[PDB]
């Protein structure tokens, strides 16, 4: 069953895979994540709630006073949305908290308060997020964009064999924490241990080991395996554990027992080890000349002197063994080492270390970190406990400790955020481990080890900055002064925190202005996640590396969606199903695969969880059941595709579009394109202009509507019901009675958006597309927005393409389009400017607004009122004055000559000067609006308060209006209410509506009903006059301008560009052109009935490039319109409605086992005649991703029509008459037309304004600058013989100062020579090097 | 305390001050 | 300094920015002055800034 917005026009589905997850709301990522941030959170882990227990409370230098935290609290805006756009100000609320302030007693540590006082203190201005994301910073619309950084935790990276000539492997961890210093540990070529803190120099990796207080008894118990020996009176008979044996040849004779097991000589086996241990061997017997080489273990000391024999670490040697021989020590305990499996890594490191104990480490890693000053007991001391493990300058905090804790196999997920003696001790020994074999490195691109920021995070984190210096100037005021009885108002300043708030969402790498030229492009810019900002990398310090496409990325993050060029893999995009998990990391949707049944149930597994299961694709066939029809479905596993088992499969993928993200979802034969051409139609079809009526994909994916609602252009309804009034601005719902509020007498009003500008100077205006007394439900569409149609996102229009070479003029790929295109004003677009005039306060008075203005004629003024200003309306050219404002002037020192000519004339120059705002050169528009802002100290003229009067009006009655539609509903539910309990079929409409209000009712719950609507009207009744004395106090009331500004006029154009040569047009499937002519309507190419084609592209395009996808598409096109056209030679002589019903029918059941069953006789025999009237101008089609519509249906879909199944008929020649041979294509294609108008890129300059300090001219098109003659293009002019050229390439065009007049008037007296004297730039730099100390002259 | 000159390992001419 | 620290005072005592009409009033200045003072420029923005 189909809603009634999908009963008018139903979109031909062709795709075979039965879908089992609906796509989910499309801004999830920005609106949960700002919903997170300003919430109250009772147990405070993530808001505002835990900046505050964060950093609450202050306690002052032991003054025994603390400031301490209660709660919070969001006020509501002064202004909301729409006025803060039209005022220029932020949308924010004001953010209010409880703090309490206490002072302590003596003699009581922690004893009671002497007094105690709590006050609510405003610190602050947060900016809200609108209902779609976006914040509303200074009257523009923000988009604060994802980021995609490491996770803090422990990364046991590796070197890959480079960096040295024996081409070694350095093993290195590092402990990236949240907020916090680094910590690294590295090996060296000679395998020595060392440690860096915080990327600074290297030190031996002993030595925090020491700081931790540990002798070097304890680190080699640590980090060693004590092998015993034993006197046993001769011959050093040594405790054995078998397992040691391996990896060593016998050096002497093996015996154990009163039996040779291994003779000298002869290597250790496996079966040796192995007879050793079933022998049950604990003891056994070696030379003395096996510990020439084992190192000692603890400090032996002589009883009899007292003495230290041997130190700990030092290798025991002939001469020590006698000298502790006669010492009295049978037992001696060395460390167990080999080559391959317990290297003395440790043990040289700590011969290499100069330190000896706790103190003299932390001296130095003291030198190490501050260096220069003396260190100190104290101070050392200080700096070590203050580096990692103090909460206030370190935090892991939470995702950094479930990494640290999963990547060292710790059982639990949680703990302290600062670093312990344990947790520094397991890196090492992971680190040790890894280099002695076991375990594996980090790759550091794993999307398992790369989280996810979100506008919540970065704000929270900015928010707790401002916090912080807050405090220090709390803590600051608290000790000193007095104790006093004060408040905790003076004690807090709150312009800090605002700043700091402010500055992060109104100035970032990460909050840009949101492209907003589509629905498409705003739906995808705020999903996105960029790898730049704050605390990632920078575009020139990152490698190759991470710019590339992972294997991790498989329903994460998109692979054929990235800005091509200098950023190019750093901006990704999210994909279409791909969510964020509890931590950050990126998780997307499988079915569990139960024994053998694909059950339909959901689980999302992050990015590490997938390694370990072993996943089907999404297209492998199942029968009723689930079960594969294959006994082998090609699955992947560990990050590498292969065939596996029927019953080996755990999970399955959730749809055939998972990976793609939501742009590159929306091109039609997506698999059969390249992949470079897909990047660029994907990356291409995000700048389309919404066009003048927007009209249809001919050939969708069905990803259209979910794009065009889930984006918040078009007016979706909230509560189903009946339209009562549907006008050109308003659309007036009368809602059910079924889902209706007792309270409420439900009818939605929905206020239309009409021919606002958007940041690209389009426009976004909103159509409703339903009619008078028509029902809808909940969720369908009311008004298409910008580019969208009945719901379906329409970028662009599609037009009758044809691919042939003609007569060069779509030579390398230009576009040759028909005046048909031109003269139906199908890509003519709309532009919206605004242009703005201040009135400052100059030195010598202020400037005006007057509309008498010096020495300009009248013909210019007859456009001004009688403020200066101009009317609404009024169809302005280039050049023409908009508003009329004058500023003095000083007396300018004319010259003789200037004052001879006034002397003859008379004529008196005035004392002020012209200086009004006029039209752009170019552009050629229709005045739509002006506002008028004053402050409040200046006289109003006429003209503001006309406009003050219609605002003011026009408040007033859309408040009575508001009242009027309500007050109807309240009523109408009041008479329904009486017409059941209290019957008063005629003795109800007689009376006045005033009193319908107190009438009688029985012993029900019906009895509480009359009384609730008569409260809720007079709620409505007061409710009207409070909003409208507000709103005339918004409107009367002054403004609040810039220091120095008196009013500013702000005029808004509204342009209209049709189609030029020069206009840059495109596809959906990356192939873009330029309109290289417009062609008469009688020079197309026509078939064998008369219809030109509208565009004829170039074939030679499509083979070199290979995106197959368009010619698909233009025979699927060709087959939809011809569907079109014979539903329309139905319904033009008008046959029967069976007719229509049965071939519609034939439509729609094409074509090999499809899904979407459509049976027709549910239609109500005028809903069929509606979609037949919809489905007149061509059948839509869709055509899924990667499930797409076969070829042979494609050519089943054309007979079903009657064109030839070939899809190229003959084409006639449109000049000659004579027919092309070798039939061509043709068919309907879908273009777009990007914003690279060609009147925007023309630009041309002879005089204009120069630099300030190089005196040459200035940048591109906005300050009427010119060319860059760079260095190339000197070397290309060198390359002639150019010498003249160049010579007044540089010097009398652009820089020498004389040479440039003396050139214009040579010019304008039809003499062309050059006088070219030196360049000022040189002059600059002569003076800039001999401001050094270096001399520099031209001598001759 | 622990002293060995200490000329000159840094640069910081306000750390030069202060010691 | 005056200035700023009354404006300071006078955020959070109503909760919003106050106006130059109600600074004038909060001290003795004549309303104009305030607005001289409110216009000396802020220190010059470095000719270095990218844009
Ligand atoms: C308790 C909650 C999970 C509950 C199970 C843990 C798991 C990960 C934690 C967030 C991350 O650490 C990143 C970030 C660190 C900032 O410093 C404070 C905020 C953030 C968002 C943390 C809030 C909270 O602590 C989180 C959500
Ligand atoms: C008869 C009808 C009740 C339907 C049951 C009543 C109740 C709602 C009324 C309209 C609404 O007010 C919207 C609109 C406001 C304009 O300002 C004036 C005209 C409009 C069309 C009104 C005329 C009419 O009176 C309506 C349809």
């Amino acid at each position: 069953v189909y809603s009634y917005t999908e009963k008018k026009r139903i979109r031909k589905d062709f795709g075979k895979r039965p879908q089992v997850l609906d796509v989910p709301y499309l801004l999830s990522i920005q609106l949960d994540s700002f919903q997170k941030f300003i919430e109250q959170d009772p147990e405070g882990q993530y808001g505002l709630e835990a900046a505050f227990r964060s950093v609450f409370p202050i306690q002052s230098y032991s003054g025994n006073s603390e400031l301490q935290y209660v709660s919070y609290r969001l006020g509501e805006p002064v202004f909301d949305v729409q006025e803060c756009q039209i005022r220029g100000v932020t949308y924010s609320a004001p953010l209010r908290v409880k703090l309490r302030l206490v002072i302590y007693e003596r003699e009581a540590p922690e004893g009671t308060v002497k007094d105690i006082k709590e006050q609510e203190v405003y610190m602050g201005e947060i900016p809200l997020m609108t209902d779609n994301g976006t914040f509303v910073i200074n009257g523009t619309e923000r988009v604060i964009v994802s980021q995609l950084h490491r996770s803090p935790g422990v990364f046991f990276d590796s070197d890959k064999g480079k960096t040295h000539s024996s081409g070694k492997v350095l093993y290195n961890a590092r402990i990236i924490p949240y907020r916090g210093s680094w910590l690294d540990f590295e090996f060296d070529p000679k395998d020595n241990l060392f440690v860096r803190i915080d990327r600074r120099r290297k030190l031996p990796a002993t030595i925090i080991l020491r700081a931790l207080n540990y002798t070097t008894e304890q680190i080699l118990d640590l980090f060693f395996e004590k092998v015993i020996f034993e006197i046993r009176d001769n011959k050093l008979q040594m405790e054995l554990v078998p397992e040691r044996l391996r990896g060593e040849t016998a050096s002497f004779d093996i015996e154990a027992n009163g039996k040779v097991y291994v003779e000298k000589g002869r290597r250790i086996t496996a079966r040796h080890i192995r007879q050793l241990e079933k022998d049950d061997v604990k003891l056994i017997e070696v030379p003395v000349e096996y510990i020439a080489g084992k190192v000692v273990a603890k400090d032996y000391i002589d009883e009899s002197t007292g003495e230290l024999i041997c130190a700990a670490n030092m290798e025991l040697s002939l001469d020590l063994l006698a000298k502790l021989s006669q010492s009295g020590h049978k037992r001696i305990e060395t460390l167990f080492t080999n080559d391959l499996d317990h290297g003395p890594y440790i043990s040289e490191t700590l011969r290499v270390d100069p330190t000896n104990d706790r103190l003299s480490a932390l001296v130095e890693i003291y030198r190490m970190m501050r260096p220069g000053e003396p260190p100190t007991r104290e101070a050392a001391e200080s700096l070590f406990e203050n580096l990692f493990f103090s909460e206030d300058r370190y935090d892991l905090s939470a995702v950094g400790r479930m990494k640290f804790n999963r990547s060292l196999l710790r059982e639990e997920i949680e703990g302290s955020g600062i670093l312990s003696k344990d947790d520094i001790i397991d890196v090492m020994k992971k680190l040790i481990d890894i280099r002695n074999g076991k375990g594996e490195v980090d790759d550091i691109d794993h999307l398992g080890n790369r989280r996810i920021r979100s506008v919540g995070e970065m704000a929270e984190n900015q928010f707790r900055v401002g916090l912080v210096r807050v405090e220090r100037a709390v803590k600051e005021r608290l000790s000193l002064g007095d104790l006093d009885t004060l408040m905790p108002q003076d004690m807090i300043n709150a312009k800090p925190i605002s700043a700091a708030v402010k500055e992060f969402f109104g100035s970032s790498q990460l909050s840009q202005f949101m492209d907003q030229n589509n629905p498409l492009s705003e739906i995808t810019h705020k999903r996105r996640i960029s790898a730049l900002g704050p605390g990632g990398l920078t575009r020139e310090r990152a490698g190759f590396e991470v710019r590339d496409v992972h294997p991790t990325h498989y329903g994460r993050v998109c692979p054929i969606e990235t800005p091509e060029g200098p950023n190019i893999g750093l901006i990704n995009s999210l994909s279409v199903y791909a969510q964020t998990n509890e931590y950050g990391f990126l998780e997307t949707p499988y079915r569990k695969v139960t024994d053998g049944v694909v059950t339909d149930e959901i689980h999302y597994l992050s990015a590490i969880e997938e390694g370990n299961y072993v996943i089907a694709q999404a297209n492998s066939n199942l029968d009723e059941e689930g079960h594969f029809v294959e006994d082998l479905v090609t699955c992947r596993s560990k990050g590498e595709s292969s065939l596996f088992s029927r019953d080996q499969v755990d999970y399955m993928d959730v749809s055939t579009q998972q990976v793609v993200s939501v742009g590159a979802s929306l091109i039609p034969f997506l698999e059969h394109d390249d992949a470079n051409r897909a990047l660029m139609g994907a990356n291409m079809q995000r700048q389309a202009v919404p066009t003048l009526r927007a009209d249809k994909p001919l050939v969708g994916t069905g990803m259209e509507r979910a794009v065009a609602v889930d984006s918040g252009v078009t007016a979706v309804a909230k509560r189903g019901g009946v339209v009562q009034y549907v006008d050109a601005s308003r659309i007036v719902i009368k809602v059910n009675e079924d889902e209706m509020y007792p309270g409420e007498a439900g009818i939605d009003i929905y206020n239309l958006t009409k021919y606002t500008r958007s940041n690209q100077n389009t426009c976004i205006n909103q159509m409703p597309c339903v009619s008078l007394g028509e029902p809808v439900e909940r969720g369908d569409v009311l008004a298409d927005g910008p580019s969208t149609d009945l719901g379906e996102l329409a970028l662009g229009q599609n037009m009758r393409v044809a691919f042939m070479p003609w007569n060069g003029y779509n030579f390398e790929d230009s576009i040759l389009v028909s005046e048909r295109v031109v003269q139906e004003d199908r890509f003519t677009t709309i532009h919206i400017q605004e242009l703005a005039c201040v009135s400052r306060d100059t030195k010598l008075g202020p400037e005006e607004i007057t509309a008498d203005i010096p020495n300009v004629g009248e013909a210019a003024l007859s456009k001004l009122d009688e403020s200066g200003i101009v009317y609404i309306g009024a169809e302005v050219t280039g050049g023409d004055i908009l508003v009329g404002k004058v500023t003095p002037k000083g007396e300018t020192q004319l010259t003789p000559e200037e004052k001879l000519l006034r002397a003859i004339f008379g004529e008196k120059a005035s004392d002020v000067k012209d200086s009004s705002l006029r039209v752009p050169n170019g552009v050629s528009g229709t005045v739509i609006d002006v506002q008028v802002f004053t402050r409040d100290g200046v006289e109003k003229d006429k003209r503001a308060l006309e406009i003050e009067e219609m605002q003011l009006k026009q408040a007033k009655k859309d408040l009575s209006e508001e009242l009027q539609i309500l007050e109807a509903g309240l009523f109408s539910r009041i008479r329904a209410v009486l017409v059941a309990g209290g019957v008063e079929a005629e003795k109800l409409d007689k009376l006045p509506r005033d009193r319908w209000l107190e009438l009688g009712l029985t012993d029900e719950e019906k009895q509480n009903q009359l009384e609730q609507l008569a409260e809720q009207y007079d709620e409505l009744k007061h409710e009207f006059e409070k909003k409208l004395e507000a709103k005339r106090r918004k409107i009367t009331q002054g403004d609040d301008l810039a220091p120095g500004v008196l009013k500013i006029v702000k005029v808004y154009l509204a342009v209209k560009r049709r189609i030029q040569p020069g206009d840059k047009m495109a596809g959906r499937h990356g192939n873009k052109g330029v309109i290289s002519k417009i062609n008469p309507i009688e020079d197309m190419p026509y078939d064998e009935n008369g219809t030109p084609v509208d565009i004829v592209l170039n074939p030679l395009g499509v083979p070199s490039r290979m995106n197959i996808g368009q010619i698909l598409e233009t025979h699927l096109g060709m087959a939809a319109k011809g569907i079109g056209d014979k539903i329309n030679a139905m319904l033009k002589q008008q046959q029967e409605v069976a007719k229509l019903r049965e071939f519609i029918q034939r439509a729609y059941d094409l074509g090999a086992d499809v899904r979407q069953k459509v049976d027709l006789s549910t239609f109500s025999d005028e809903e069929v005649m509606r979609l037949a009237e919809n489905l007149r101008k061509g059948m839509p089609i869709a055509t899924p991703v990667f499930d797409g519509a076969k070829e042979a249906e494609i050519k089943e879909l054309l007979k079903l029509g009657d064109l030839p199944t070939s899809g190229q008929i003959r084409l006639y020649d449109g000049r000659t008459g004579e027919q092309f041979e070798r039939p061509v294509t043709v068919g309907y294609m879908y273009m777009l037309k990007l914003n690279h108008l060609v009147d925007d890129k023309m630009h041309a300059r002879s005089t204009g304004s120069y630099s300030l300090v190089t005196q040459q001219p200035l940048g591109g098109k906005a300050q009427f600058g010119g060319q860059r003659f760079g260095e190339m293009e000197v070397w290309a002019l060198e390359a002639y013989g150019a010498a003249y050229t160049l010579q007044e390439m540089l010097t009398v065009k652009s820089d020498d100062v004389n040479g440039r007049t003396k050139m214009y008037k040579n010019i304008v007296d039809g003499n062309h020579q050059m006088e070219p004297g030196m360049p000022e730039s040189f002059n600059v730099l002569l003076k800039e090097i001999r401001s050094l100390g270096i001399n520099i002259e031209l001598e001759d | 305390s622990s002293v060995e000159s200490e000329i000159g390992r840094t640069t910081d001419p306000v750390r030069m001050y202060m010691r | 300094n005056k200035l700023n620290r009354i404006s300071r005072q006078m955020l959070q005592e109503m909760g919003r920015e106050p106006t130059p009409e109600e600074l004038a009033e909060r001290m003795l200045m004549p309303e104009d002055k305030i607005r001289k003072v409110l216009k000396i420029a802020k220190e010059p923005i470095s000719m270095e800034t990218p844009i």
